[PDB]
């Protein structure tokens, strides 16, 4: 009954369904950096070489 | 809704506009007892000066602000400082609170002073206005015609004049049978609560005189007084 | 059909009623009626769904009717009346027993048994009304009866324990009526709503009943918040008597929720932290309680970003409140990377979701922060960075502009740099090392003081259980 | 008489508005009594209330132009609960938008952002949304750029104010002086010594002499047309640090030890 008290008082802030109102309405980030780097290294190389 | 317009009009010199504001304040305090506190010293300065003419009303309002906050001490000095506006307090039965607070303050003081001299009511030190509020609370119980709430209250507060006069008005001798009762209840009470010599002795001595005044009295009661006070003179 | 089910329902109520009637009338066993009343409310709500919910109709029919009768008739009127046994006193089966109430003495007026029974009946009625979704007339009528009904009586420690529930429904029901529909009447009655709560609180200071104080104060904060009346809330909080000691932990968590909200908006963030962290731990993790939790996490996300912290990504990675918290998450990202153009797009697209929760206003203010985090980054990286390079990168207006960002940022000391105008670059000055400083002492003071408080709580709690079982019979 | 006041504004004497106001303040008791004070609203009372608002309103505008703050604020207190009433009475006006704008600018000039944001939160619903921002955009953006840190932007709004002055300059002046102070404080820690040209340019002074006026007031030596911020500010800081407040909040290392020890032993 301590637990029951918690859930009831809380309800008015939760209203109808602050639980399902919202969904009814609606290095790990960084992309493949291998590709960028591949191309960088060859673009450097080329110039280096013909200089 | 907000009390800030009311606050603002008070500063204006014009008396007609300030007085009308007080009256408006008095009916929003209930809730607004918060915003008004920031500006409460202005309301206080208008009472403190004799310059003002609506003084009693201004103190009354400051009291209500202290009461709601719960800073009781100031609330009671400001009630007694308006001097009138008390019929207002009486027609609220949800503020008899401050009256009681006044009872609390009295009882402490009186009891202390009693030992030096039994009398102290009239005394300059014990503000006369406070004296009277004490008797008023007691007077309510006596409109309702129960003598037991009335004595009760007096006892704690070390008030001998009151106890004399109460007892006497019902020592009209309707019968021996009833006279006899009243005395006996007063002995049992006095004995087991008040153990202070001087106050107890005084109560008992009175109870002696009353039966003694009367030519026909039971003797059972009379032996008890004599022994307990261990007073050969009676 | 009707008869059987109705009858069982009445019995069930009668059983409950009898328990609490024996309990309440004997000395100061306060805790017992209080735990019992709570459980009961839950049991009753759960009950209604099967074997009818005309328990209310029954339950009126077999008790003394002081004004119960008038309400019941109104309720029947609302859902189209019927009569079948629906007037109270139509079965006399109390029979002047003491348990079902001594029928004659209630009438004689020598004694009053109806008092506490009527508070309890109002609770039961109120719960059914909200469960049902009986709005308009009932809601108004219920409020109109109950306010003067309570001011008719004189409170006791036991009566105080009961109105701690009743005042929640008086509030809630009114809110529901604003939430149906806009009326010109709703604007007037909002004022009246505040007024009756405020009066009852004053008296309840004098009863020194913490239960009711705490309940009341939470309701009162929620109303000021809807009208955005911070100035009036600020004085209100300075009253200081909102108890914590006796109160249930739910009332501490709604109170702290409100504290976070009101502090954050008036441009206090430091203290606002303590309050939101505390409010999450106190809340339970219950299945019905998940709705509260999302709301608390929306707000937390905001508080932190303003302060200059980065909520862990990790914390939000394994959460399941995902779909609702998508807007917030993108804000965190914008701040963390310092990316200027991203930020703006993020708040325009999501505007409507953000507005509902009223996190939005906090979100505009993180605009200063986007820039600052992005300057934090350039400093950590670079010891001398020409101011000319910073002006291109963050696409800043003029050379004067780039200076002013850094100038103001170092006032809170977030970046700690020095600008050289003439040499035309910034040189990092950052201490980095603070072990050397006096600071390590201060951090540890908080750690130690929290720890010591936990030992005291333990001691006091440990002995109490053991006494109770030792008294009881045992081997 | 309500029309005596009315015409007093059109005439354009706001000194005339001022001297006439005190007799009307006794009269404004009488206007209050005409309305039952919102106990029930009817259309007769819609008319009565229109006059009351108009009176208070012409008085308010007058006080800003005569630079008397006290009167303006008080009237303003009243005015708010007057405007907020119900859902919409005849609160919506051209003046409604205008009066809000001014109030917010005032709160910024008092350099009291606490209340500014508080007042902003009150507005942020119904009214801000329905009226959009078109006179509101002037205080929202002003407050916003000062927060952001981009001072250049905060300054240009002040200067462009010229096409709209009617009573706004009474704040414009106060607000500027505070802006130069703000800049000076940020730039104190940034750098000690600045060329003469740059001190002027930053603070957006028109003249060099005005620059040296602000130094003297600020207690900073000018040595070879270069300001020096380090000395006095540090001394002052030191002196300020010692007071009967921050002595119990220091906490001595010996004092920390005592408290840890005795808590175990209680």
């Amino acid at each position: 009954t301590k637990k029951k008290n918690e859930e009831i008082n809380k309800k008015s802030l939760e209203e109808d369904d602050e639980f399902e109102d919202f969904p009814i309405d609606t290095d790990d980030v960084e992309v493949d950096d291998d590709f960028t780097n591949e191309l960088k290294a060859e673009l450097d190389r080329y110039k280096r070489e013909n200089q | 809704t907000t009390a800030a317009p009311l606050l603002a009009l008070l500063r204006e010199n014009q008396d007609s506009v300030k007085t009308y504001a007080l009256e408006s304040i008095n009916n929003v305090v209930d809730q607004l007892w918060s915003e008004i506190s920031n500006e409460l010293p202005d309301i206080e300065a208008l009472y403190d000066d004799d310059t003002f003419s609506d003084r009693e009303m201004a103190a009354l309002i400051a009291s209500k602000v202290y009461y709601n906050l719960g800073e009781y001490e100031s609330a009671v000095k400001y009630a007694l400082a308006a001097k009138d506006r008390f019929d207002i307090d009486e027609k609220s039965q949800f503020v008899e609170t401050i009256v009681s607070k006044s009872i609390e303050m009295y009882v402490q003081e009186a009891s202390k002073q009693y030992t030096k001299d039994e009398q102290f009511y009239t005394k300059d030190i014990i503000d006369p206005k406070l004296t009277s509020i004490f008797e008023r609370m007691i007077e309510k119980c006596l409109k309702a015609s129960e003598l037991k709430l009335a004595l009760g209250i007096a006892l704690e507060g070390y008030r001998l004049d009151i106890i004399e006069s109460a007892l006497k008005s019902k020592l009209d001798q309707d019968s021996t049978s009833e006279n006899v009762k009243i005395i006996n209840y007063l002995l049992t009470l006095a004995i087991t609560t008040v153990t202070n010599s001087k106050f107890r002795s005084s109560i008992l001595r009175k109870s002696f005189d009353f039966l003694m005044n009367m030519p026909n009295c039971d003797y059972l009661t009379l032996n008890k007084v004599v022994v307990n006070l261990n007073d050969a003179g009676l | 059909l009707h008869h059987s089910e109705k009858k069982y329902a009445e019995e069930d109520q009668v059983q409950e009623l009898l328990k609490v009637l024996n309990e309440i009338s004997k000395t100061t066993l306060t805790l017992d009626p209080r735990y019992i009343w709570r459980s009961l409310k839950d049991l009753s709500s759960l009950r209604n769904q099967e074997l009818l919910n005309a328990e209310t109709l029954c339950f009126t029919v077999n008790v003394l009717y002081p004004d119960s009768s008038s309400f019941k008739k109104n309720l029947l009127k609302f859902i189209t009346s019927n009569h079948k046994s629906s007037v109270p006193g139509s079965a006399e089966l109390r029979n002047s027993y003491p348990a079902s109430f001594y029928s004659v003495n209630t009438e004689k007026k020598t004694i009053e048994v109806t008092a506490e029974i009527n508070c309890f009946m109002h609770l039961l009625v109120q719960l059914f009304l909200w469960d049902s979704k009986e709005l308009e007339q009932l809601v108004e009528f219920n409020r109109k009866v109950v306010i003067p009904n309570l001011l008719c009586y004189y409170n006791l420690r036991s009566l105080n324990l009961i109105n701690a529930k009743l005042w929640f429904y008086i509030y809630l029901s009114h809110e529901t009526l604003a939430r149906s529909s806009e009326e010109i009447n709703s604007d007037n009655q909002n004022i009246i709503l505040r007024s009756t709560m405020m009066k009852f609180l004053k008296i309840a200071s004098l009863k020194h009943d913490n239960e009711t104080k705490a309940m009341l104060i939470n309701l009162i904060l929620r109303d000021f918040l809807n009208n955005g009346e911070v100035d009036s809330a600020s004085d209100f909080i300075s009253k200081l008597e909102y108890p914590h000691t006796d109160v249930s932990s739910s009332l501490e968590a709604r109170y702290f929720f409100y504290l976070s909200k009101i502090n954050a908006i008036q441009l206090d963030y430091s203290t606002a932290n303590e309050y939101i962290i505390a409010a999450i731990r106190k809340a339970p993790h219950n299945s019905k309680s998940l709705g509260f939790l999302q709301q608390s996490n929306k707000l937390h996300c905001c508080i932190q970003l303003l302060m200059g912290d980065i909520p862990e990504l990790s914390f939000f990675h394994q959460s399941n409140m995902q779909k609702s918290l998508l807007p917030y998450y993108h804000l965190t990202k914008a701040v963390k990377l310092g990316d200027l153009k991203k930020f703006t797009s993020t708040i325009t697209k999501y505007k409507q979701l953000l507005l509902k929760d009223d996190t939005y206003q906090l979100c505009v203010r993180l605009r200063s922060n986007v820039i600052k985090t992005g300057i934090r980054i350039i400093s950590l990286t670079y010891k001398k960075i020409s101011l000319r390079d910073i002006c291109l990168k963050l696409n800043l207006d003029s050379e004067q502009t780039v200076e002013y960002m850094v100038s103001r940022a170092i006032r809170d000391g977030v970046i700690e740099a020095k600008i050289n105008h003439e040499d035309g670059f910034i040189e990092t000055t950052e201490l980095l090392n603070i072990y050397d400083s006096e600071d390590p002492q201060q951090v540890f003071d908080e750690r130690i003081k929290f720890a010591n408080q936990l030992h005291d709580e333990y001691l006091v709690s440990m002995r109490y259980p053991e006494d109770k079982k030792t008294q009881q019979n045992e081997k | 008489l309500t029309k005596s006041l009315s015409i007093a504004f059109e005439n354009g004497d706001y000194a005339a508005c001022e001297k006439l106001l005190p007799p009307i303040k006794i009269e404004l008791i009488k206007n209050n009594l005409l309305i039952p004070d919102l106990s029930i609203q009817n259309d007769i009372y819609l008319n009565d209330l229109m006059i009351t608002k108009r009176i208070l309103e012409v008085g308010a505008l007058a006080s800003i132009q005569t630079f008397n703050f006290d009167s303006f604020e008080n009237y303003f207190n009243q005015l708010k609960p007057y405007y907020f009433s119900n859902n919409h009475k005849l609160s919506e006006s051209d003046k409604k938008s205008k009066l809000i704008s001014l109030y917010l600018l005032n709160l910024l000039s008092q350099n009291n952002t606490t209340k500014f944001h508080s007042e902003l939160q009150y507005l942020d619903k119904h009214i801000k949304n329905l009226e959009d921002d078109s006179l509101l955009s002037y205080p929202i953006k002003l407050d916003r750029w000062l927060m952001e840190g981009s001072y250049q932007k905060a300054w240009d709004l002040l200067q462009s104010g010229s096409q709209n002055i009617s009573e706004f300059d009474s704040f414009t002046d106060i607000l500027k002086s505070a802006i130069r102070d703000e800049i000076a404080k940020n730039t104190e820690l940034s750098y000690d010594f600045l060329p003469l040209s740059n001190i002027k340019a930053l603070l957006f002074f028109n003249n060099e002499k005005e620059t040296e006026k602000f130094a003297l007031e600020r207690n900073w030596p000018i040595v070879n047309s270069k300001v020096y911020f380090n000395n006095q500010s540090k001394e002052k800081a030191d002196y300020e640090d010692e007071m009967m407040h921050e002595e119990d909040q220091k906490t001595n290392i010996i004092e920390k030890a005592m408290d840890y020890a005795i808590s175990i032993e209680n």
